[PDB]
């Protein structure tokens, strides 16, 4: 779905770094580490959840209750 | 055994009797049957209950002792170098027997080059805390690990690794405790010899007395396996291949 | 409504042995925080020889204290003077940081 | 493969001793008053004891 | 009052008794129920 | 000591007749409900 | 006097069910091992 | 083990998961991808689908509550949200043409003036099926129903009265919580026979009852609940998610999951998902000069304070990501309990199974171990007075 | 009749991508290979023998 | 004895307190104005506008926990807990979207606010300084060019993607000239709530309560918030070979350094050096280095989420422990 | 022959696989020997090992 707004187990907002990461790996193509460091996600447990995290409400929309 | 109300939906109850159930908590659910009628309540908690099967029938061995969080709170208390201030045992002993105990404080293993007591002496408490506690037992039992000393001294404790248990009044005078000393399947252990002098309700007394040690201080302590614990340190990996 | 908090501390009166020199507490809602900084506390009386908290189950929200003193003293006399005496070490925590935030 | 098969094997030792007792004058009887043993064991003790 | 949306053209038709259920702008068979105009409560937890 | 939960103690039952060390407990505890824990959920008259 | 207590408490009491204890006392399968021998044959249950 | 659980665990099964009435099906909020990809599961699309998410795990002996295979969960963790569920069932029902051209019609909303509605009728909707989002609890009817009293059997249509004459017989939602509406929907068959399919839906949170895996056959219920201000955290600030115990290392053998720690954890600091395939994929050796670079041990274990205490911990404990996997037999499904209900139609004994009611069954492999106790006054209780007593009057000669 | 099961010669399924595997309201991801008979989706289990 | 707590390749030593009285045989130090207002400094570091560093120095590890243990559980703070739709017609599940509202940082002072009191039916405690609403409302047009790119929906479609800046502000009766000259707006606007399709369109009115953050993680106003002990790194042997270049491999490149030739190896500030031990397992190197952290000296860094700056959180932290012990002294035992 | 054809597992993604590519069980019940039962090394390429 979407990324989640808090992270699990240091607890900071991080749901706002989806947005400005992925125009950041598609534009101007920066490495995934160096990428994930540069918007100041240090500790690693703020790390894994935009490097993990499976693109799935995108696929979800293909359907709608509009045609 | 008796009944007790508490929060979130599931049954829960010690590891001591998780033994003769042959339990995991892997997820496996058991039921529960309530009496309804005096004659067989009352009979159900008597010859029925927990403190009085303390052993099996097939061997007279004890079946519910330690589990694996029981023993090795136990033996990192006692590797001869566990050594506890005031400030340190008083928190032990409060955190051992957490309601209502006095404890009345032995004399220290060390004097004046600074005051640290041992951890036998923390444990020894766990048996007889008060001057009114009536348990005074006393053995002598091996262990597991047991290297045999250098074979021309007399007793059977002069070994390399603690080698054997003395306990003379309710202290211990050598020895870790280390499993069947109060480890589940062999005679001459701690717990069977309160239950068998000093009844049955101080031998489940001070085996509840042992569960709130080892569940916060083997918390409080840290206990963990790694990755470089599982590595031969390069002599097994030279010496392995050749032979 | 200056009922001052008849359901805070309960001399356990099971506990009690003297009258005195030896009593254990009870709390209600409290947690890791007051416990350990009040037994650093406690221990620093020269007169105690025994002090610990305790939760006996963290479902609950309680916490059992218990002090030991030797003569002369009484031992809620030894929480109160332990008690009061986190109060200054507050306070002069709380003067020391507001006089360097305001200098930078 | 092996636990349904003591299932049936301790079911079955259950009912050929099912009923047999210690009676007061220290002799185990089965249930129409036949006596097995004048003694238990050749003893008279308690395994568990 | 303007409810049951179509499954395949999406189209929001009131449909009367005694009748066949369908749509009456293609002939889809399956439509499913609007959502209610009532209010409901949750807890942020 | 087992430790049930406090639902499973609302639809277990135990029968508890009433004779002058149960009447001033049963009356307190009658008057709490079956919702409230500390209660009762039937009860069974003196002519059955 | 604990030499001849012990012994007061070790008879068997009457009334016990020693039958059903002894009928699930030897039935007891842990066992699940299958021995051999070495330096071979003449196996054995 | 594993492969008994793989198949278990509740996941992101479809494109097409909230546009299907499926009888039973479990959903997952926030899905993760597996931080160590084996190559094989690349090629069959689990990383598009994944079923579970990544843990910061701490093996260490910790609060007691972990003695025997169960792991202890952090309280501010599940409270932002670690493995949210949502059990979704359908509770269809067909309503049909009898023989003489005398079908059911739904219909309710009795207004009960000073009332408005009725607290049987308070989700219902006028048309007389459910809403798509109120709430049904445990005794609201949704799908209101009721059925010619009459036309049940075939007579001949009898003019004078037809369609007047009804029966009242809804299906009642009887659950232990709470539920939601949201795929109420109607169609029809080939015979014209109008089905109504509705789906109920509840947010299930983990609570203390629910087991987990570890992509390793580690199954485990949860030991208990417990704070943030509580599990240890390093100079960083990282208190763990789940705390397992390291016993379950030993005696199963499982070093594959003592390698997964250190080559997850240099995943994320080097950024690139790494891999765990069989027979290769990411080597140790290259593993840990990842770690010795960012500034940690090469060995993937860092010193710990204590949460209750302040001060630091003796041992030094091996910590790290590890994605674990959330499975069925949620303890709020197993619970089952019975004081007195129905009887059997046969036997007079309480039925079986679950959703009849309850009672439970003592075997012939339990009362031997009772006879072993002695006590008979509780095998009169326990088999005769609760479960089937029955007087009945005997003669004294030629007795029957 | 005979049902004919997903994803065959003679299915509707056979060559889609991206476009009318959401405008026929399924998942492109799907194995398939099964049937679906009144309303339920069955398998056949595939039997070895000697 | 030996306040510097030890660290081995395989376990650490002298742990514990070791400053209470009747400890050898002379009693040290028990309160001793001002022994402990002589020995207490404390150098703030760093310090921006939502990240704080700040060290204390000659205290124990209990009264250094309790401020750390309150900081992020019994300071109050402030964030939505009830939430009410009105046509919720979006693909995510109505919960789902229910809990994402609680986990934004609304900024906003938990000092213009009161209590709520769980006691009273429903409307009578969401009356004024109690309760905060807030409104949000968007519906998704399609964007009429769409003129060559099928791209995300910022061109294809209007505000098909929703944001934390939505969530609009509207006084009540009487918090419209208290909250003036500071609005309710979230800490940060560009959290990413939903994304949707046109068709769709999400509505709600969500109350937001004072709590703390032992009942619900979003009333906690700090990210995290811990201390770190400095380590030093004693040196002995000053002997340097080719071996002080391979010593300065091993630590990150802050911490040691050479000057001109060799000649020794120093050290700076160990405040950068995580304690790695990689120069503990060199099997010729461990007689001549040992490592050691200081146990009286605690480095706190904590972080905020917004609402409030760190050095309010601190002083708020510090605040209320004596505030705890106030309502101890000051209330009877009852027997 | 029964149960040959059962309704197709989903509760994961992996489910719905491992009810495709599935062998059944053919006769030789095998209550006490172990022999059609345990695993064999001539199944390398094909038929799991786990
Ligand atoms: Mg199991
Ligand atoms: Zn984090
Ligand atoms: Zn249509
Ligand atoms: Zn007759």
């Amino acid at each position: 779905m979407i990324v989640p707004v808090r992270c699990f187990s240091c607890g900071k907002v991080v749901g706002d770094k989806w947005e400005s990461y992925l125009n950041l790996l598609q534009e101007d193509e920066l490495d995934e580490g160096t990428a994930l460091s540069r918007l100041g996600l240090k500790r690693y447990c703020c790390r894994r959840m935009i490097l993990t995290h499976v693109d799935l409400i995108e696929k979800f929309l293909r359907y709608n209750p509009l045609e | 055994h008796y009944a007790k109300i508490r929060p979130w939906r599931t049954f829960r109850l010690n590891e001591c009797v998780c033994t003769p159930y042959n339990a995991d908590f892997d997820g496996d659910e058991m039921n529960l049957h309530v009496p309804q009628t005096e004659e067989a309540r009352a009979e159900a908690i008597n010859l029925m209950g927990v403190k009085n099967n303390l052993l099996t029938p097939k061997s007279g061995e004890p079946i519910i002792a330690a589990t694996q969080d029981f023993i090795t709170g136990s033996y990192l208390i006692s590797h001869k170098d566990s050594f506890y201030d005031r400030a340190t045992l008083t928190q032990l002993l409060s955190m051992m027997s957490d309601g209502i105990e006095h404890f009345d404080i032995p004399p220290p293993a060390i004097m004046k080059p600074y005051y640290l007591w041992t951890g036998k002496q923390v444990f020894s408490l766990l048996i007889k805390p008060n001057h009114n506690s009536p348990v005074v037992i006393n053995l002598d039992a091996k262990n597991k690990v047991f290297v045999p000393p250098k074979s021309k001294s007399l007793p059977n404790e002069m070994s390399q690794n603690d080698g054997f248990v003395i306990i003379r009044g309710s202290q211990i005078l050598s020895g870790v405790m280390d499993k069947s000393v109060l480890g589940d399947g062999k005679k001459h252990s701690v717990f069977y010899t309160i239950l068998r002098d000093y009844g049955p309700q101080e031998a489940a007394n001070a085996m509840n007395r042992m569960a709130k040690l080892c569940a916060r201080f083997l918390g409080n302590r840290g206990f963990s396996i790694g990755i470089n614990d599982v590595t031969p340190a390069d002599d097994l990996k030279q010496k392995k291949e050749e032979l | 409504e200056e009922e001052p908090d008849r359901e805070k501390i309960k001399l356990l009166t099971q506990a009690t042995s003297e009258d005195g020199t030896s009593a254990s507490f009870q709390i209600v809602e409290e947690d890791h925080t007051l416990g350990n900084a009040l037994r650093y506390v406690i221990m620093k009386n020269p007169d105690v020889e025994f002090c610990g908290y305790s939760i006996p189950h963290p479902s609950e929200n309680l916490l059992n204290i218990r002090i030991q003193t030797y003569g002369e003293t009484t031992a809620v006399d030894a929480l109160q003077k332990g008690l009061k005496d986190l109060m200054d070490l507050c306070d002069v925590v709380e003067s020391k940081f507001t006089e360097k935030i305001k200098s930078m | 493969v092996k636990t349904a098969e003591t299932g049936y094997m301790s079911r079955r030792l259950m009912k050929s001793l099912e009923d047999l007792s210690c009676q007061y004058d220290n002799t185990v009887r089965t249930s129409a008053n036949g006596i097995v043993q004048f003694t238990y064991g050749g003893d008279g003790l308690d395994p568990l004891e | 009052t303007l409810k049951y949306i179509c499954a395949e053209c999406s189209s929001k038709l009131s449909l009367s008794r005694t009748d066949a259920v369908r749509c009456k702008d293609c002939g889809h068979r399956i439509l499913l129920k609007a959502r209610t105009k009532r209010l409901v409560q949750f807890e942020a937890r | 000591e087992v430790a049930v939960p406090d639902r499973v103690a609302k639809v277990l039952t135990y029968p508890e007749k009433v004779t002058r060390y149960n009447r001033h407990k049963l009356q307190e505890l009658i008057v709490n409900g079956p919702n409230v824990h500390p209660g009762a959920n039937y009860l069974l008259k003196r002519n059955e | 006097e604990i030499a001849l207590f012990k012994y007061r408490k070790a008879r068997l009491e009457p009334g016990t069910a020693i039958g059903a204890i002894g009928a699930q006392s030897i039935g007891e399968p842990g066992t699940q091992m299958t021995l051999k021998t070495f330096h071979a044959s003449m196996n054995v249950t | 083990y594993q492969c008994a659980m793989g198949k278990q665990a509740i996941g992101a099964i479809a494109y097409n998961q909230f546009k299907r009435i499926d009888t039973l099906l479990y959903l997952m909020t926030y899905p993760q991808q597996p931080m160590v990809k084996t190559k094989t599961i690349e090629l069959i699309d689990y990383d598009k689908l994944p079923a579970g998410q990544n843990a910061t795990v701490a093996v260490m002996s910790y609060s007691g509550y972990d003695i025997e295979d169960a792991l202890v969960l952090n309280k501010s963790s599940i409270d932002r949200g670690f493995g949210r569920c949502e059990t979704r069932r359908k509770t269809t029902t067909v309503l049909k043409r009898y023989a003489n051209h005398t079908q059911d019609i739904i219909g309710g909303m009795r207004v009960d003036e000073n009332g408005d509605p009725i607290w049987q009728h308070q989700s219902l909707g006028p048309d007389g099926l459910g809403e798509v989002g109120m709430k049904v609890q445990s005794g609201q009817i949704y799908i209101n129903k009721s059925v010619p009293t009459n036309s049940a059997d075939a007579p001949n249509p009898n003019n004078v009265n037809v369609q007047t004459q009804y029966r009242e017989a809804p299906v009642i939602y009887r659950g232990p919580e709470p539920s939601h509406i949201d795929q109420v929907m109607m169609s029809v068959s080939d015979n014209d026979q109008a089905l109504i399919k509705v789906l109920l839906r509840q947010n299930r949170r983990p609570e203390l009852g629910d087991k987990f895996s570890s992509r390793h056959g580690q199954k485990g219920v949860c030991g208990i609940i417990v704070k943030q201000e509580d599990m240890p955290f390093n100079d960083q600030g990282i208190v763990p998610d789940i705390i397992m115990n390291p016993h379950g290392f030993p005696s199963r053998m499982t070093v594959g999951k003592m390698i997964e720690l250190i080559s997850g954890k240099a995943g994320v600091l080097n950024g690139t998902l790494e891999y765990g395939t069989c027979f290769g994929g990411s080597k140790l050796e290259d593993m840990s000069k990842i770690l010795v670079d960012q500034g940690f041990n090469y060995s993937g274990k860092d010193m710990l304070y204590s949460g209750i205490t302040g001060e630091c911990l003796q041992a030094y404990i091996f910590f790290g990501p590890i994605y674990y996997q959330k499975l069925k037999h949620m303890v709020l499904d197993k619970m089952h309990a019975r004081a007195r209900g129905p009887r059997a139609v046969l036997t007079r004994q309480p039925t079986e199974g679950r959703s009849r009611d309850g009672g439970l069954r003592l075997g012939e492999m339990e009362r031997d171990c009772v006879i072993a106790y002695g006590a008979s006054q509780l095998l009169l209780e326990r088999l005769m007075i609760s479960s089937d007593a029955f007087e009945v009057d005997v003669c004294d000669k030629c007795g029957l | 009749r005979m049902p004919i099961m997903l994803r065959s010669n003679k299915c509707i399924l056979y060559d889609a991508d991206e476009s009318k595997m959401a405008k026929l309201n399924e998942c492109p991801l799907d194995p398939g290979g099964y049937f679906i008979v009144n309303g339920t989706e069955k398998v056949i289990l595939v039997q070895e023998q000697l | 004895m030996s306040n510097i707590v030890g660290i081995e390749y395989n376990r650490v030593t002298n742990t514990t307190s070791t400053d209470f009285p009747g400890f050898s045989k002379d009693a040290e130090n028990e309160w001793n104005v001002e022994k402990f207002k002589k020995d207490f400094e404390v150098n703030i570091s760093s310090l921006d506008a939502r990240e704080a560093n700040f060290d204390l120095i000659n205290i124990d590890t209990s009264i250094a926990n309790a401020f750390r243990r309150i900081m992020i559980s019994e300071v109050p703070s402030v964030a939505a807990e009830y939430v009410y739709f009105f046509n919720n017609t979006s693909v995510i599940q109505d919960e789902v979207l229910a809990h994402r509202i609680g986990l934004v940082p609304l900024k906003v002072d938990p000092d213009m606010l009161t209590w709520v009191d769980s006691n009273l039916p429903d409307d009578e405690k969401f009356t004024d300084e109690n309760t905060i609403v807030l409104s949000l409302n968007v519906k998704c047009t399609r964007n009429p060019d769409a003129p060559k790119g099928s791209t995300d929906p910022k061109e294809l479609y209007n505000n098909a993607h929703v944001y934390a800046r939505d969530l609009k502000f509207e006084p009540q009766g009487r918090q419209s000239t208290t909250f003036a000259d500071c609005p309710v707006v979230p800490a940060d606007p560009d959290i990413l709530l939903a994304k949707l399709r046109p068709g769709q369109e999400i509505s709600l009115k969500a109350h937001c309560i004072l709590g703390i953050g032992g009942d619900h993680a979003k009333f906690s106003p700090v990210s995290t918030a811990s201390y770190r002990l400095l380590p030093q790194i004693n040196i002995l042997q000053p002997i340097k070979g080719e071996s002080a270049r391979r010593f300065q491999k091993c630590f990150p490149p802050g911490v040691i350094g050479i000057d001109e030739g060799s000649d020794e190896a120093y050290v700076k500030d160990a405040r950068k050096d995580t304690v790695s031990r990689e120069v503990l397992r060199y099997e010729e190197f461990a007689d001549k280095v040992k490592l050691g952290r200081v146990r009286n000296h605690f480095i706190f860094n904590v972080e905020s989420a917004g609402a409030m700056t760190p050095e309010e959180i601190f002083f708020k932290s510090v605040r209320i422990l004596k505030n705890k012990a106030e309502y101890l002294k000051n209330c009877p035992i009852t027997q | 022959r029964a149960g040959v054809t059962h309704v197709l597992s989903r509760l994961s993604y992996i489910s719905a696989l491992g009810m495709m590519t599935r062998i059944s069980s053919q006769f030789e019940k095998s209550r006490k020997v172990s022999g059609p039962r345990a695993l064999q090394p001539s199944q390398f390429g094909m038929l799991c090992t786990a």
